């Protein structure tokens, strides 16, 4: 079933904030923003993490699109390959969630990757979760829904329940 | 892809 990441990272305080850096043409910018905060919310509602969402400076998740090389180690390839990717929490580059701007994202309305799914996959690296061997959960490595069982055991083990 | 660092 699911991983964390060695050694366990979590966030240490009660209050996560996060922010989206950077945006899509794909979407209107209140679309990202409110299914961000879906996302953040699908594994909020099982651990006592609150998060809170701020426009400037540096927040814990720094949320964003980028084509190709954007500051840490792992640029994106443009066009398929990677779609995006995310960082254990930790100060700095940890809890960061990037989304390649080389795809097409969709709100569920068009032709894309579904952001709401992606953006729930990528939230669960920024607050711990790894990979599951569970078909079923979010977590699985590869790409309408809601968290598995599998999703809540393992978020419900690194932060405890709601 | 989740990594660390
Ligand atoms: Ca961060
Ligand atoms: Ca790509
Ligand atoms: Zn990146
Ligand atoms: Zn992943």
């Amino acid at each position: 079933g699911y991983s964390l990441f060695p050694n366990s990272p979590k966030w240490t305080s009660k209050v996560v904030t996060y922010r989206i850096v950077s945006y899509t043409r794909d979407l209107p910018h209140i679309t990202v923003d409110r299914l961000v905060s879906k996302a953040l919310n699908m594994w909020g509602k099982e651990i006592p993490l609150h998060f809170r969402k701020v426009v400037w400076g540096t927040a814990d998740i720094m949320i964003g699109f980028a084509r190709g090389a954007h500051g840490d180690s792992y640029p994106f390839d443009g066009p398929g390959n990677t779609l995006a990717h995310a960082f254990a929490p930790g100060t700095g580059l940890g809890g960061d969630a990037h989304f390649d701007e080389d795809e097409r994202w969709t709100d569920g309305s068009s032709l894309g990757i579904n952001f709401l799914y992606a953006a729930t996959h990528q939230l669960g690296h920024s607050l711990g979760m790894g990979h599951s061997s569970d078909p079923n959960a979010v977590m699985y490595p590869t790409y309408n829904f809601k968290l598995s069982q599998d999703d809540i055991k393992g978020i419900q083990k690194l932060y405890g329940k709601r | 892809x989740g990594f660390v660092x």
